[PDB]
RNA sequence: GUCUACGGCCAUACCACCCUGAACGCGCCCGAUCUCGUCUGAUCUCGGAAGCUAAGCAGGGUCGGGCCUGGUUAGUACUUGGAUGGGAGACCGCCUGGGAAUACCGGGUGCUGUAGGCU
RNA sequence: GAGGGGCACCACCGGCCCGUCUCGCCCGCCGCGCCGGGGAGGUGGAGCACGAGCGCACGUGUUAGGACCCGAAAGAUGGU
RNA sequence: GACCUGGGUAUAGGGGCGAAAGACUAAUCGAACCAUCUAGUAGCUGGUUCCCUCCGAAGUUUCCCUCAGGAUAGCUGGCG
RNA sequence: UUUAAAUGGGUAAGAAGCCCGGCUCGCUGGCGUGGAGCCGGGGUGGAAUGCGAGUGCCUAGUGGGCCACUUUUGGUAAGCAGAACUGGCGCUGCGGGAUGAACCGAACGCCGGGUUAAGGCGCCCGAUGCCGACGCUCAUCAGACCCCAGAAAAGGUGUU
RNA sequence: UUGACUGGGGCGGUACACCUGUCAAACGGUAACGCAGGUGUCCUAAGGCGAGCUCAGGGAGGACAGAAACCUCCCGUGGAGCAGAAGGGCAAAAGCUCGCUUGAUCUUGAUUUUCAGUACGAAUACAGACCGUGAAAGCGGGGCCUCACGAUCCUUCUGACCUUUUGGGUUUUAAGCAGGAGGUGUCAGAAAAGUUACCACAGGGAUAACUGGCUUGUGGCGGCCAAGCGUUCAUAGCGACGUCGCUUUUUGAUCCUUCGAUGUCGGCUCUUCCUAUCAUUGUGAAGCAGAAUUCGCCAAGCGUUGGAUUGUUCACCCACU
């Protein structure tokens, strides 16, 4: 025997999607040859995000990536996303940048072509950017999900903001003892 | 079952020592305390007001809040199985300074000022200390007389 | 008999439901017999109009 | 337990010390039509019998009494609710007490 | 060389007794008309300057008592960790590290800040 | 070496909306009032701060149903 | 002899009948038998069906008519 | 209880630090005071050893434990009742203690060579079949290896 | 419907909500039907603030007057008092006396304690008001600190010139919002008498009544010491005050095995075993003249009966030996 150990020690990362879509399968084919060939750190955050979850890889509204592109240095660059670009109705105009993602929606990428702009996908991303060189990578808000706002301590634990499981939003649904100091406590 | 009462197993904590009662001596009150000062608490005996439960008593915290009487203390506190940061409302004359960092704030002092007054000469001081080396191969003198000749002695009631 | 964060559910299964449960298995069935109802109507009033 | 027959005390329609005519509060006449007497008759009317819990198993001997402070000052006639710390007997007004004794018990 | 007013540390500063105390001061001291307070101008409050170092107060003394500090007690008593050590046990010795307390004996006995005065 | 722009997320400060509380002055008129609107501070909310949901499938967990399977002493209804 | 006995006839289930033993009422009686409600309920006993690989417990906290049971925190695994 | 250990508990051992200059304030206030905040600027080698860390969601089983040193309570005592610290057993085979839940060694994929641990080496039974060293001991009830499975006060001109 | 805990259950007690000292092993935590006690109140002052004062006890004096009356002087580090249980704390004081008062009032958050780091209760540090007292600094939102208490629903009272009362008005009522009270002591809170030997079910060796086991207080049977008793004479025979043991034929104590069952007293019948020997064999010692007894040793070979009363084990009596 040699150690005390519990036994962590099985990394629990992704290697492989578990989605059997055979184009996602053919981009990591081609960038885990990328990321294990060019020397880039580029190629191995795209990789990893191929890898991801569904709920890992949210999406990217339109005014976020024409947000976090008028920053200073940001003129001719291109957008890359391994997720989806769905638009803000919330904007009025568009600016002729380049994006770069997988699966762009229909009316999104219908106001980045009438304004000018291109899209890309990862192939003909790797054959103008083998290093990822002249890239903003970005992503969507992976805490933005209504999930997220059920998750802290416990809604009963005083300065808790934590949003309870309940079938319907009213009055008389989980709001009289525990919720006003006089039906016995607040929190 | 066992008396789960503020006050309880302090009969000789929250006592005045021996032969030190009265009134509490004026320096004391006349302590500055500032964000971020570490003190150490140690709950006395004639004042009543601010002593803070006797989990607390020995430790060590910093200050975030300074009152007209009192100061508030982060300090850690041992539950099952977990530290906590708790903030305790301490009267001002249950603290005191704690000298635990400033054998730390004169070694920045002497350490910089030892910085540059090597940097204007051009050596390799060595300023990180060391612990207890082994000792030096030194050279006894046993001058002129003899090595005292000790032997266990006999027993006797 | 609950658990850590859930829902609180009141489901309505305390009464004899199995007796009275409604598959629409006819629903297809159904669907063809009254399109020959309204097929072999329109040609019963047949110069008049359909849907009256 | 001998509290005084006035005092001098804050009252919230003006937000002022001023004096306050203390008495006794009485509990009242448990009035019909309220909604849970009137839940209570359509309740308990029928064959059933008792239909809520009737308490029996008392254990306390006193109770906290309360006094309510009346505004003195015209036009104002501001009630409210102070507690008292539980007792047995209660003077309201009488005996202040002085220490030049002879008590003899 | 000391003091007065205010202090900090609160006995090396206290306690009992005995000597000494220039000059300023501190004080005892002499009075109740006012201010004020008493059973009582004793205290407290108020008017002073006829006397006094007698006391307080300050220095010093005591093979002083305490107090402070150090040896001795003692590597003793306890104790960490260890042993297929001993012993019928109670308890014990050793290994590896830490390490007291009383009697007994020795030495000290106020130190200082701010402001003002004497010499 | 250094510098720059900083995704997501985390911590903090500031702001915003709704309820209440203290403090205060100003403004408007389908008509001048036991009217309407605004301010400044502190607080209560499952909020805003450039959206992430929906539908479908599967896996796990819990619940209601005979509910993993088998087991009472009973109670009731109508009869022989 | 308050005798023994046949067939006829009457009384039925919280009812009957009882010189009283809670006796007897179709081998069933301190509440019959048949069918249904019904697969009633059980914190309680019993059982719970193929292989290999990897990780791996707890019998403790706080509340409960709580003490052979739960809820809660700890311990675990899985997913990232 | 004057004194007062050993063991133990907190904290500190840096850039989230050190220093300089400036601006805000409705707080503080003799004071351009005090303190907070804010902006800009200056220089990183700051105990030893070891280690890759951070964080979120979902979550089963369990909620009768028992044992041994050490420290302890009740008890005459108990393979008794109740606690503290650590290890173990339960969940765990293996070598040894003949026997065995927990002792002592050591933890385990399937095998070959080597070497040991605890324990042993007359014969069961592997290995003293050594020309082993020094002493002690005679029992008509000898003795014989942690836990551990049997003894005391008292006594002997028995022998050392 | 008929509480729970429980060295089985019951009776008893409350370890069921709580506080003090100890256990507790020098931070904190820590169990038992462990130990020593306490609580369900009391207080318009025993709350608040300021002033002046010093306590318990002792010594020495003073008409009655003495251990204890009141008066005075001296000593007096808390030996007093602080409402009550303890522990801590306190002297121009937190104690005594006096003068004023009501901060024991209004309002929002945070923090602490138990703790899941939920609530109640208790508490701490503030802040915004309105006040008290003091010359002022200040102190004060109950008691010198550690305890003195209580959800939902319902009810009651108070609060705003409030909100809703269902087509629109007015009014009464009712419902709301805000916070006091009327309780759950099984104290995180049900609404509650038995009996069963006529009894039934699900279980439980988690849990008694039997043996067996650990233990030996107790019962028994032994030693060691020797003040004595024995005319004298400690030890022929005994032996106090002690003190060390054994045994498991007494009774407990415990709860390991057994609750899908180990047939539970006594006697009768019958076999074997033990020795701590009553008798029989061989012996040693007497306070052994003989006879008879008594005390030890090797020794369990061989015997240890017949009856009356009693269910008896045990007892007790008659008779034989
Ligand atoms: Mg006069
Ligand atoms: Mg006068
Ligand atoms: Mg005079
Ligand atoms: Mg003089
Ligand atoms: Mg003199
Ligand atoms: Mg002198
Ligand atoms: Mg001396
Ligand atoms: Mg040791
Ligand atoms: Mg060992
Ligand atoms: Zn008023």
């Amino acid at each position: 025997g040699v150690d005390i150990r519990h036994n962590k020690d099985r990394k629990v990362r992704r290697k492989e999607p578990k989605s059997q879509d055979i184009y996602l399968r053919l981009l990591v084919k081609l960038y885990r040859f990328l990321a294990r060939r060019t020397n880039s750190t580029f190629n191995q955050v795209v990789l990893k995000r191929l890898f991801m979850s569904r709920t890992n890889r949210p999406p990217l509204s339109l005014s976020r990536m024409i947000r976090k592109m008028k920053l200073p240095g940001r003129e001719n660059k291109t957008a890359v996303v391994v997720g989806t670009i769905t638009d803000d109705v919330r904007v009025q105009e568009v600016p002729k940048l380049k994006v770069c993602a997988l699966r762009v929606t229909s009316r999104a990428r219908s106001r980045i072509l009438r304004a000018g702009g291109k899209i890309l996908t990862f192939d003909q991303l790797a054959l103008d950017s083998p290093k990822g060189c002249g890239t903003v990578l970005l992503s969507g808000p992976r805490k933005g999900r209504e999930v997220y706002r059920h998750f802290g301590k416990a809604p009963g634990t005083p300065h808790s903001h934590t949003k309870p499981y309940v079938r319907s939003k009213g009055r008389k649904f989980e709001r009289a003892r525990g919720r006003r100091a006089s039906r016995g406590y607040k929190n | 079952t066992n008396t789960k009462g503020k006050r309880r197993g302090t009969r000789y904590m929250f006592s005045r020592p021996f032969r030190k009662h009265g009134v509490v001596p004026l320096a004391t009150y006349m302590r500055i305390y500032k964000k971020g000062d570490i003190v150490d608490i140690k709950g006395m005996g004639t004042v009543q007001k601010g002593m803070p439960h006797k989990c607390y008593h020995g430790k060590t915290g910093r200050v975030y809040n300074v009152t007209q009487h009192a100061v508030g203390i982060v300090v850690n506190k041992q539950v099952k199985g977990k530290i906590l940061a708790k903030r305790i409302n301490v009267r001002i004359e249950h603290i005191k300074h704690s000298k635990s960092r400033d054998s730390f704030l004169k070694r920045v002092k002497e350490n910089d000022q030892k910085k540059k007054e090597a940097k204007e000469k051009g050596t390799w001081v060595q300023l990180k200390r060391q612990p207890a080396p082994p000792r030096e191969a030194h050279f006894v003198r046993t001058n002129g007389k003899e090595p005292e000749l000790l032997e266990p002695i006999p027993y006797e009631f | 008999a609950p658990s850590r964060n859930g829902m609180v559910l009141k489901p309505h299964f305390h009464k004899d439901w199995q007796r009275r449960v409604a598959t629409w298995f006819n629903q297809p069935a159904r669907k063809i017999r009254r399109r020959k109802a309204r097929q072999a109507k329109a040609r019963r009033i047949a110069p008049r109009p359909a849907s009256g | 337990v001998n509290v005084p027959k006035t005092r001098r005390t804050f009252c919230k329609k003006c937000g002022k010390h001023q004096p306050h005519k203390v008495t006794q509060y009485k509990k009242g006449k448990d009035s019909l039509y309220a909604q849970g007497k009137r839940r209570y008759d359509r309740k308990q009317s029928g064959y059933g019998g008792q239909t809520k819990p009737i308490f029996r198993k008392k254990a306390k001997t006193t109770k906290k009494i309360v006094l309510r402070l009346e505004c003195v000052e015209p036009n104002c006639r501001s009630k409210r609710m102070l507690a008292i710390k539980r007792c047995k007997h209660f003077e309201l007004g009488g005996d202040k007490k002085r220490k030049g004794q002879v008590i003899q018990f």
